[PDB]
């Protein structure tokens, strides 16, 4: 199929600071990828954002129910949601499992990886470290970075490129939100 | 500090409509539009609040008609196709005979309309396979996920195929034990 | 226990 297409996309916006303290609302229209127009909470109005939404600016800030509606929102649609959601969301706390393995950079070289694989956690906030011997390796660490699983979980690699040697103890240490107390994890070769 | 959207979208000539919420990038919900029912990401989520899967067909129903007012604004310009990015991981480290999942993340792509097949040696599968809805990312792209759960073996290699507008063949990506 | 859902407005036809 080589028919062209054609994208509305709407995204009403909550946007929340130290609870529902301060409450920001966005009302954003795009065409394809391309934002038009939009309300802003701060502003109390519908502004054109790119010339294409000229028209709807003018037309909807004529209406001035439409504008009483929309300036309501951070009260009866955000601060309402905020309140249904909270105790499953802002407050979702899920531990992070932590498995520390060896692995090799060059398939078939003796171990010089260390692998700290962090699974399962959510929110996405977290900070692992590595230490040989009480120091931390701050040198030869390598991550994938900050993974969403989709299912309201994360996980994360953190790798230790190093040549281990025999007697010596090497810990991944992550600390969460969820934690009072960092996590260590050790491995001895 | 956090931030809950609802994210609509209409596709023409398609007439595919989505309605979901999304909290800081994770799905609370999206609507089933077919059977008019909302669909929660977790099941817990069921236990602890509602929706009312109607007004979201209504809003769908104006996006539908502000698209052809904003198609014929435009001069009918149509999207331009940005082909995803394909990632094939597990959801944990992965141990012989030990149940897992794989998941195909499929990101940064547009139209949201996508064709995605997990392969076993060469072969489709279908069994225990779990999808998203496509979610909305700040650039305006979309993102999705499959899953396939699975029991590692050195007998078993997978990938995952994406079909999609923009690419000039199906991408694979591929995983096997190792 | 209910979220509820914002309304858009039509465009100028
Ligand atoms: C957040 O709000 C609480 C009261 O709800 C207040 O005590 C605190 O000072 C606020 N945080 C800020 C603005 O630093
Ligand atoms: C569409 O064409 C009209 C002239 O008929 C022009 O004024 C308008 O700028 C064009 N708009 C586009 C390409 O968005
Ligand atoms: C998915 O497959 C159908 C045929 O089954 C095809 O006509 C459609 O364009 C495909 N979508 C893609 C590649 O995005």
């Amino acid at each position: 199929d080589t028919r062209p297409r054609f994208l509305e996309q709407v995204k009403h916006e909550c946007h929340f600071f130290n609870g529902t303290e301060r409450v920001r609302f966005l009302d954003r229209y795009f065409y394809h990828q391309e934002e038009y127009v939009r309300f802003d909470s701060d502003v109390g109005e519908y502004r054109a954002v790119t010339e294409l939404g000229r028209p709807d600016a003018e037309y909807w800030n004529s209406q001035k129910d439409l504008l009483e509606q929309k300036r309501a929102a951070v009260d009866t649609y955000c601060r309402h949601n905020y309140g249904v959601g909270e105790s499953f969301t802002v407050q979702r706390r899920v531990y992070p499992e932590v498995t520390v393995y060896p692995a090799k950079t060059q398939p078939l070289q003796h171990h010089n990886l260390l692998v700290c694989s962090v699974n399962g956690f959510y929110p996405g906030s977290i900070e692992v470290r590595w230490f040989r011997n009480g120091q931390e390796e701050k040198t030869g660490v390598v991550s994938t970075g900050l993974i969403q699983n989709g299912d309201w979980t994360f996980q994360t690699l953190v790798m230790l490129e190093t040549v281990p040697r025999s007697g010596e103890v090497y810990t991944c240490q992550v600390e969460h939100p969820s934690l009072t107390s960092p996590l260590t994890v050790e491995w001895r070769a | 500090e956090h931030v809950i959207i609802q994210a609509e979208f209409y596709l023409n000539p398609d007439q595919s409509g989505e309605f979901m919420f999304d909290f800081d990038g994770d799905e609370i919900f999206h609507v089933d539009m077919a059977k008019k029912e909302t669909v929660w990401r977790l099941e817990e989520f069921g236990r602890f609040a509602s929706f009312e899967a109607q007004g979201a067909l209504a809003n769908i129903a104006v996006d539908k008609a502000n698209l052809e007012i904003m198609t014929k604004r435009s001069n009918y310009t149509p999207i331009t196709n940005v082909p995803p990015e394909v990632t094939v991981l597990t959801n944990s480290p992965v141990e012989l005979r030990e149940p897992n999942v794989l998941i195909c993340f499929i990101d940064k792509f547009t139209p949201p309309v996508v064709n995605v097949t997990w392969l076993r040696n060469g072969k489709p599968v279908t069994t225990g396979v779990s999808e998203t809805v496509f979610l909305p990312r700040e650039d305006h792209l979309f993102r999705k996920f499959h899953y396939l759960p699975f029991l590692p073996s050195t007998e078993d290699v997978y990938d995952c195929r994406v079909e999609h507008w923009g690419l000039d063949e199906p991408l694979l990506k591929h995983w096997e034990f190792d | 226990a209910g979220f509820k859902g914002e309304q858009g407005p039509k465009g100028e036809p």
